[PDB]
């Protein structure tokens, strides 16, 4: 497997949803749009189960590719979700 | 004034 591996999380509201920060994000970014991981909060899943760490990038919100979303757009479908959480990750940089 | 052009909302989240 190369490093930088595209996967897919299937979670769910616990604590509460992800419990993770963010950095930039905005009109471009990463590559054709793209949210980065600045850190985790230590109070959530996140950290808890372990499955996002620094670094670590976004791709799909349920299904959907955000091609060219914005970082109030990315925000705005974070928030207005409920109990489910699907989504595609990219990894950042190596763990192991 | 406000309600047309851009407000201030280009920095950081956390969820």
């Amino acid at each position: 497997p190369k490093p930088g591996d595209i996967f897919e999380v299937e979670l769910a509201k616990n604590d509460n949803s992800l419990g993770i920060s963010v950095t930039g994000g905005v009109n471009t970014s990463v590559r054709h749009g793209g949210i980065y991981v600045k850190a985790v909060i230590p109070q959530g899943a996140a950290e808890s189960d372990g499955r996002i760490h620094k670094g670590d990038r976004v791709l799909a919100v349920n299904g959907v590719s955000l091609e060219g979303a914005t970082h109030k757009q990315a925000v705005e479908t974070l928030r207005n979700t409920g109990q489910v959480v699907h989504l595609l990750l990219e990894k950042g940089q190596s763990p192991t | 004034f406000a309600d047309s052009e851009a407000d201030e909302n280009e920095q950081v989240s956390a969820v």
